[PDB]
C-alpha cells in the first residue's frame, strides 16, 4: 500500500534473489576446473 | 539590417539607423480583448489612430550626477492628446505601449542605460514606515527620479532587474531602445487614474564620459499605446 | 488489518463539510412527497423579481411614505428631482430589497441590476424624465448637463405607465465585493440620478404633486459568491420564551 | 419554464435601433410581472461569452451548513440540596432561538429536509484539578413519550428511544434525523391555530412537532462541581424549499411569535428600516477629489 | 517555443571549428537577450548523456510547502478586570507578516493559487495542575460581515460563516481556501491605490481581500490562567505564477509596504549588497599549499 | 467495520506533505482564468536570464559603483585586471544574481554557468583581453602565462558588444554543495581571471578609463537539489504592523 | 461514500441546476413579448 | 485519493513539466543565430 | 464515512515492520545510478568466501 | 500633428509626406492666405535629442 507520489516513500524490496559469490570466490582469470589447479 | 527600424503608428513614424533589434515583453503581442475574456458588456470605443500613436514626453539631461528616471503608464499619458480625452471621459481603459528610448552621443562618448519595463512597479519609501503618499507616485508627462536605482527604490535589485523586459543603450552600439509592452494586468481592463501597470526605467549603469568638449545629452521618450479600448462612458473627471 | 495513518483535520467540526452521517431512526419512512407551487431551487430565482427601493429614506419621511417619491411641477428647466445611492453593503435605498437582502449573504456579487420606476400621478398628469447611470470614478452629476453623458433613458408619461433603466455590469473585475470602504476601486458602482427632461404638467383638478415608486432586480447575468453571515440579523440577549424550551 | 443553469447569462452585442411600435425599456408594474427589459434593448452591448457558475446561490448550498440552534450550561455537582438542572437538562426541539439560522430558513414558506445534529460539549471547573472525560447520554424523546424526572430515572434505559453515548474527549456527536413531519412539509409559518378550541397556540403547525432532547451525564457526580455546556448545531441537507418571502427587518422578540418592535432608532426601526440621509439628493459617501 | 523538459539537457561532442564569419561565443547585451553560446560552441565537449531531473525546481514544488502566516498568544483566564485579547482574537488575513514565505511569494507578480490552512495550536500554565483539552472555534469572517466583540457574543453561532471546531488533543486542525481573488489572479505587487479618493492606502489591490479570522477558546475560563498560541500555516497548492521578479534584498520594514532601509554595513547595506573584498584582485577564500 | 492499526507517523503536520484536504467554502466558483504574459512553471527557467555581477565588491564602490569594472590603459604587459570568485554559497559577486539568489533556496547543483561581459567604452576605444577558467585544485592564477592553461576566450573588441566565457560543468561528483566550507572538494569551483592580451588603447578625446558590465547565467543543462530556506532573509522582530493586523 | 441502509443518512444532494424563475417574475397568464405591455 | 465534491480540496499539481525560457531569455522579435548578432 | 475500529498493536513502533512511510522532499531526484565493482545481494556470498 | 522622427546615420535624408488631408477634392491659389479653401497647415521642426 503506497499512496505517496514518491517512489523512495514505498516499503523495502525483499524480492532480489540474484547471486554471484563467485566475483568474491573465484576472481580468478582462468576458471577453475573439478584437477591440479596449479 | 537589424540596427535599422523604422516604427509607424497613425499619422506619426519614428526611423532610427542604429538599434539592437526590439524587445517584444515576453514575446507577446498588443491585441483586443477577445469576448471570451470580457467582463463589462456595453460596446466599448477602440477609436485606432486617434490614441495608437507616439506622443513624445519631454526630454532629460543625461549628466554626471544622474541616478535615473522613470515613468508610469498610463499615468504619464492620461493628460495627453486624444488618448488622455478617453481616460479622462471612460471608467475603464485597456491597452498596450510601444515604447522608444532614443539617446545619441559622439563616437567619443561612452556610457551605456539600462532601458526597463517594469509590471506593477509598487515604489517604496527611504527609512520610514509610512508608504508612499499620492504624490510620491502619480507624476504624470514629468515622471520621477530614482532615489535608489541599485535597490530599484523597493528594497530589490538593479543587478536582477533584467528579469523584466528591458534592451540597453550602449553609446558604443546603440543610440535606441524599442520594447512592446502587452497588456499586463489581473483584470481585463482598469480604471486608468488609480492603477498603472507598467513603469518604464533608464538607469546609467555605466556614467556618461567623453574628453571632447561637452554638449547636453538628452534623453528622448516616445510611447504609443497600442488597441486601446474604452468602456464606461461617462463625464471628463479631468 | 488495514494500514492507516491520521491526517491533520482528523476529529474537527468543520461547519461546510459534506459527509454521511448515522441515522438515528432506522427503517424510518418519511411522508410522501406532493406537490406544492412555487418551488425555488437557485437564490438568484428570488433577487431577479423586483422590489421596492427605500430612496425617501429621510427624517419626516414616515414608514411607507420612505417607499414613494414626490414630484412637483418647477418653474425652473432642468432641475434635478432624487439620486439613488448604488451602494448595497452600506445602508441605503437598495439594502431592503430582495435583491438587496439575499445579495447581503454574500460577499462577491456580479452582472446587471434594473431600476423600474412607476408613475402614480392622475390619467390627466403629463411630463418627461431623464434617468442616468454614472460609471464610477468621479462624484456624483449634479447637472443635467453632466449627467446626460452616462447611460441614460429619458422617459415619457403615458399610457404604460413604467420605464426601466439597465445598470449595465461595467466592471474591471469579474466582481465586485460588498465592502464596507464605500470608495473602494473594488466596490464602487457609481451613481442613478433623475432629472426634470420637460416639466410635470397637471391641470387644475389633479392634484399638484405626483408620485415615483421605484424598484430593482437583479437580471438573468447576476451572480453570487463567498457565503457570509448576513450583518442584517442579530441578537444580544436570549429571546424571549427560549428558556421555557428547557422548562 | 424550467431549465438548467449552472453558468449566468452571456450578453450579445447590439445595434442602433428606431423601430416604431417597438419599446422594450417601457414596462407594465400594476401586472405583477417584473420587466423584461434586457440590456441589450437599453444599451448598445458587446458580446460577453459569461463563465460564472451559479452553484453558491442553490438553496441546497444556501441552506446546509450546520448552525446553533441549542446552547443549555448546567451545573455536575452533588445536587442534593439544589432547588436547577441536577447533572441533566430538557431541551424542547425548536428551530427558532438562534436568530442567524431562524432568518435563513424563514425565507421560505415551507421546508422538507433531513436534519443532520452535531452535539459539542464543553467543561470548565467551577471557581483547578484538570478536566475530567465525562460519558454523557442524549436521547431522543418522542411526542407522548415520558421524559427523564431525574438522572437516575430507568427512562434513561432506552429500550426504544434512540440515544447516543458520547464522550468529551470523543469529536463532537453526529447523527442525523429524518424529515420527520407528518406533510410533505414543514409549515416555516403558520396561519392558524394548534386545536380545535379556540385557546390553542397562535403560529406553531402541530404537524412539525419534533419532540424532546434529554441530555444527562452518566458519570456519578465527583467531589468538586463542574460546569458542563452542551452545543447543538442543526444542518438541513436533501432540501426543497417553497414561497419565498420577505425577510424579517425587525428584530426578533420571542422565538413563539412573529412579534415585532424594531430598533428605537433606524435602521430597522419600525418608522424607518434604512438609516437616514439629509435629502433625496444628498449622495452620501460622493467620491469628491 | 514550449516544449515538455524533464531532464537536463545532454552534451553532444565538439571539434575543432576555424570558420570565418562564424563567431557564437560573441553577443549583444543591448538586444536584451541573453547569450545563447553554447558549451560545444566554447570548448571542445564529449558526449553526456544527462538523467538529472528538474522536478525540485516545479514552481508547484518550490512554492507548495506549509509556511507560518500568523503567530498569536493570548491569556485564557477570567478577564473581568483585564484592559487586550479576552479569550479570543481577531486576525486580519495576510500573508506579509513572516518574511520567510513573504520573499518566496514576492519572487513573482502575480499568483493564482488554493490556500491550505493547517492550525497548531498549544497551551502553558500561567506561572502547574496539567494542561486542559480546550475546544478551540476558527471562523472566516468574509469582508463586510461583522466581527465578534466577545467571546460569548453570538456572532459565533456561524449560521453562514464556515468555521471549525477543533481540540488541543486532535492532530491541527486543516481546511483548504479556494482561490478567491475577485480577478484570474492575485496582485502579489500592486501599482496602485485602494480607492477612488487620494487618501486609500499603495500598494494593496482591493481585489485580494480574504477578510477576517477569529478564533476564541470554547470553553468558559477556568480558575487558573493559561496562555493560548495559535499558530496558521499556509500552503498554496495548484499554483500558476506569472512575470518573475528580482528578489528582495534589504531587511523589509513593514508589512504595509515596499520601504527599505538596508543593514547597517554590508551585506545588505543599501550602499553595498555584497560583503566587501579588498580588492578586486584579491580571491577571499584562495586555496594555499 | 474495517479492521484497522494505525502507523508511525499518524497525527503528525509534516509540512511537507501533499493530502487532499476539507474544502472551507462549498460550491465556491473561482473566477475564470484569463491568460496574462509571462507565466513561469520551472524555477530553472529564471535562473537561465543573465544578471549583473557585483564585481567590484570594494569598500568605495557605492551603488551602482560596485556593477561595473573600471578598466586603463597599462604600460606593462600581460596585467591581471580582475578576478571572480566563484563561490555562490559565500558572500562573493554570484550571490545578488537571478542563478545567486535561486540557487540558494536549494542544497545541490549541477550543470554550466556561462559570464557574459560587454566592454561600454567610447567607439574609438579598442583592446583584447583574455578570460580564464581555471578548474580547482590549486590557487587563484594571478599571471597570465599560468591561467592561459585553463579554459579561456580572447575577447577583441568590436562591434559586437559582449563575449561569453563558457564555465563548463567539470565536476568529479554529479553535483556540488552549497557549502560554507569554500574549500571543501565537494563545493570549490575554481576561479575567473581577467588579464590584457594587448591593452586598451583610446585617443585623447575619448575618456581614458572605460567600463566592463559582467553577467552570469546557467545553462539548460542546469539543476538543482534538495530545497531549504534561504540565507537570504530573516526577522528578528515583528514587522511593523503587523501588530495591527489583529488589532 | 455512504454504507448506513438509511438513503436519508447521505450527503447533502448539490447537483440540481433546474430553474424556472418565471413562475415568480411573470405569472401573468398572457406572456409579456419583447412590445407595449398593455 | 480524493472524496471531496470541490476540486479545489485535491492535492498538489506536480506534474507540469511545460516549460519556454526564451520568452524571458529571447524575447526579440527576430531570433538570434548560432553569427554575428548585430 | 467508513466505519472502522483499531486493532490490538494499534500505534506500536515494531522496529521489524515494512511500510511506506512519508517522504519529507518531495520532486527530490536522487543521483543516477552508475555500475560499480563487487556488489553484494546475499550475505551467504560472503560467508563462502574463505 | 503627423510627424516623422529622424536619425541622423548613413541614410542622410528622411521624407515627411504631407498627405492630401482637405476637406474638398481641391484647395485654391488664394491669395487669402486664411482662406478655408486654401490654408494647408504648417511644418515645424524641433529638436527630439
Ligand atoms: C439523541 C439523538 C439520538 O437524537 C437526536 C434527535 C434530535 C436532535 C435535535 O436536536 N434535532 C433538531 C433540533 C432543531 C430542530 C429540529 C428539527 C426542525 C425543527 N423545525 N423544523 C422545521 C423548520 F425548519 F422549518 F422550522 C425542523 C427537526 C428535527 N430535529 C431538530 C438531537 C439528537
Ligand atoms: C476558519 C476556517 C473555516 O476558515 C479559514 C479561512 C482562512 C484561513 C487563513 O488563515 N487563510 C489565509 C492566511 C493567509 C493568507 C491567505 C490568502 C492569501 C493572502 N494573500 N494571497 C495572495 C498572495 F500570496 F499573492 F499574496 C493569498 C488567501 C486565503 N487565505 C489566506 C484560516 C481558516
Amino acid at each position: 500500500i503506497n499512496f505517496y507520489k514518491d517512489s523512495y516513500a514505498a516499503s523495502a524490496s525483499k524480492q532480489d534473489f540474484s547471486q554471484d559469490p563467485s566475483k568474491f570466490t573465484e576472481p580468478v582469470v582462468e576458471g577453475l576446473k573439478a584437477a591440479p589447479v596449479l | 539590417s537589424d540596427r535599422v527600424l523604422q516604427l509607424k503608428l497613425g499619422n506619426s513614424a519614428i526611423v532610427t539607423q542604429e538599434a539592437a533589434n526590439y524587445c517584444c515583453a515576453y514575446g507577446e503581442w498588443p491585441n483586443y480583448l477577445p469576448d471570451h475574456e470580457a467582463v463589462a458588456i456595453d460596446k466599448p470605443t477602440q477609436p485606432e489612430t486617434a490614441t495608437d500613436r507616439f506622443y513624445t514626453l519631454k526630454s532629460v539631461k543625461w549628466e554626471t550626477g544622474s541616478t535615473g528616471w522613470w515613468w508610469k503608464l498610463p499615468d504619464a499619458l492620461n493628460n495627453i492628446g486624444m488618448f488622455g480625452q478617453n481616460v479622462q471621459h471612460h471608467y475603464l481603459y485597456r491597452s498596450g505601449f510601444l515604447i522608444h528610448v532614443q539617446c545619441n552621443a559622439t563616437k567619443f562618448h561612452q556610457g551605456a542605460l539600462l532601458v526597463v519595463a517594469i509590471p506593477e512597479h509598487q515604489r517604496g519609501a527611504h527609512n520610514t514606515n509610512t508608504s508612499p503618499g499620492f504624490d510620491d507616485i502619480m507624476k504624470g508627462e514629468e515622471g520621477g527620479t530614482f532615489n535608489h536605482p541599485y535597490v530599484l527604490d523597493d528594497g530589490t535589485s538593479l543587478a536582477c532587474a533584467t528579469i523584466f523586459p528591458h534592451q540597453w543603450i550602449n553609446l558604443r552600439t546603440n543610440n535606441s531602445a524599442t520594447i512592446v509592452l502587452p497588456w499586463m494586468n489581473a483584470a481585463p481592463m482598469d480604471f486608468p487614474l488609480r492603477h498603472n501597470q507598467w513603469t518604464l526605467a533608464i538607469i546609467p549603469v555605466v556614467p556618461l564620459g567623453t574628453r571632447t568638449t561637452s554638449s547636453m545629452v538628452p534623453i528622448t521618450v516616445s510611447i504609443a499605446p497600442m488597441c486601446c479600448e474604452f468602456n464606461g462612458l461617462r463625464h471628463a473627471i479631468t | 488489518g488495514v494500514p492507516t495513518y491520521l491526517l491533520p483535520g482528523s476529529g474537527q467540526f468543520l461547519t461546510t463539510d459534506d459527509h454521511s452521517s448515522a441515522p438515528a431512526l432506522p427503517c424510518f419512512n418519511p411522508t410522501p412527497e406532493m406537490h406544492i407551487p412555487g418551488q425555488v431551487r437557485n437564490m438568484l430565482e428570488v433577487v431577479q423579481v423586483e422590489s421596492m427601493m427605500e430612496i425617501n429614506n429621510t427624517e419626516s419621511a414616515v414608514g411607507m411614505e420612505r417607499l414613494k417619491v414626490d414630484i412637483s411641477a418647477l418653474t425652473d428647466v432642468d432641475q434635478l428631482l432624487f439620486n439613488i445611492p448604488l451602494d448595497i453593503q452600506l445602508d441605503g435605498p437598495l439594502r431592503n430589497t430582495l435583491v438587496g437582502n439575499i445579495s447581503r449573504y454574500y460577499t462577491h456579487w456580479s452582472g446587471s441590476l434594473e431600476m423600474t420606476f412607476m408613475f402614480c400621478g392622475s390619467f390627466m398628469a403629463a411630463g418627461k424624465l431623464i434617468l442616468c447611470y454614472t460609471p464610477p470614478g468621479g462624484s456624483c452629476p449634479t447637472t443635467r448637463e453632466t449627467a446626460m453623458l452616462g447611460t441614460h433613458i429619458v422617459w415619457d408619461f403615458g399610457l404604460q405607465s413604467s420605464v426601466t433603466l439597465i445598470i449595465p455590469w461595467i466592471s474591471g473585475s469579474h466582481y465586485r465585493m460588498f465592502n464596507n470602504d464605500a470608495k473602494s476601486t473594488n466596490a464602487n458602482v457609481g451613481y442613478v440620478t433623475c432629472f426634470m427632461q420637460t416639466n410635470l404638467i397637471v391641470p387644475s383638478e389633479s392634484s399638484d404633486t405626483c408620485s415615483l415608486i421605484g424598484f430593482i432586480a437583479a437580471k438573468d447575468d447576476f451572480s453570487l459568491r463567498l457565503m457570509r453571515d448576513s450583518p442584517d440579523i442579530g441578537q444580544l440577549d436570549h429571546l424571549h420564551a427560549a428558556e421555557a424550551a428547557y422548562q | 419554464i424550467e431549465s438548467i443553469i449552472k453558468t449566468a447569462t452571456d450578453t450579445v452585442k447590439s445595434e442602433i435601433n428606431a423601430e416604431l411600435g417597438v419599446v422594450p425599456s417601457l414596462n407594465a408594474v400594476e401586472t405583477g410581472a417584473t420587466s423584461n427589459t434586457e440590456p441589450e434593448e437599453a444599451i448598445q452591448t458587446r458580446t460577453v461569452i459569461n463563465q460564472h457558475g451559479v452553484s453558491e446561490t442553490l438553496v441546497e448550498n444556501f441552506l446546509s451548513r450546520a448552525a446553533l440552534v441549542s446552547k443549555r450550561s448546567f451545573e455536575y455537582k452533588d445536587h442534593t440540596s439544589s432547588t436547577a438542572d441536577k447533572n441533566f437538562f430538557k431541551w424542547t426541539i425548536n428551530t427558532r432561538s438562534f436568530v442567524q439560522l431562524r432568518r435563513k430558513l424563514e425565507l421560505f414558506t415551507y421546508l422538507r429536509f433531513d436534519a443532520e445534529i452535531t452535539i459539542l460539549t464543553t467543561v470548565a471547573v467551577n471557581g483547578y484539578v484538570g478536566l475530567p472525560d465525562l460519558t454523557l447520554q442524549a436521547m431522543f424523546v418522542p411526542t407522548g413519550a415520558l421524559t427523564p424526572e431525574k438522572q437516575d430515572s430507568f427512562h434513561w434505559q432506552s429500550g426504544s428511544n434512540a440515544s447516543v453515548f458520547f464522550k468529551i474527549s470523543d469529536p463532537p456527536a453526529r447523527i442525523t434525523i429524518p424529515f420527520m413531519c407528518i406533510n410533505s412539509a414543514y409549515s416555516v409559518f403558520y396561519d392558524g391555530f394548534a386545536g380545535f378550541e379556540k385557546n390553542g397556540l397562535y403560529g406553531i403547525n402541530p404537524a412539525d412537532t419534533i419532540g424532546n432532547l434529554c441530555v444527562r451525564i452518566v458519570n456519578e457526580h465527583q467531589p468538586v462541581g463542574f460546569t458542563v455546556t452542551v452545543r447543538v448545531y442543526m444542518k438541513p441537507k436533501h432540501i426543497k424549499a417553497w414561497a419565498p418571502r420577505p425577510p424579517r427587518t425587525l428584530p426578533y422578540m420571542s422565538i413563539a411569535n412573529a412579534n415585532y418592535k424594531g430598533k428605537e432608532r433606524a435602521p430597522n426601526a419600525l418608522s424607518a428600516i434604512i438609516g437616514n440621509r439629509d435629502s433625496v439628493k444628498t449622495m452620501p459617501h460622493n467620491i469628491v477629489n
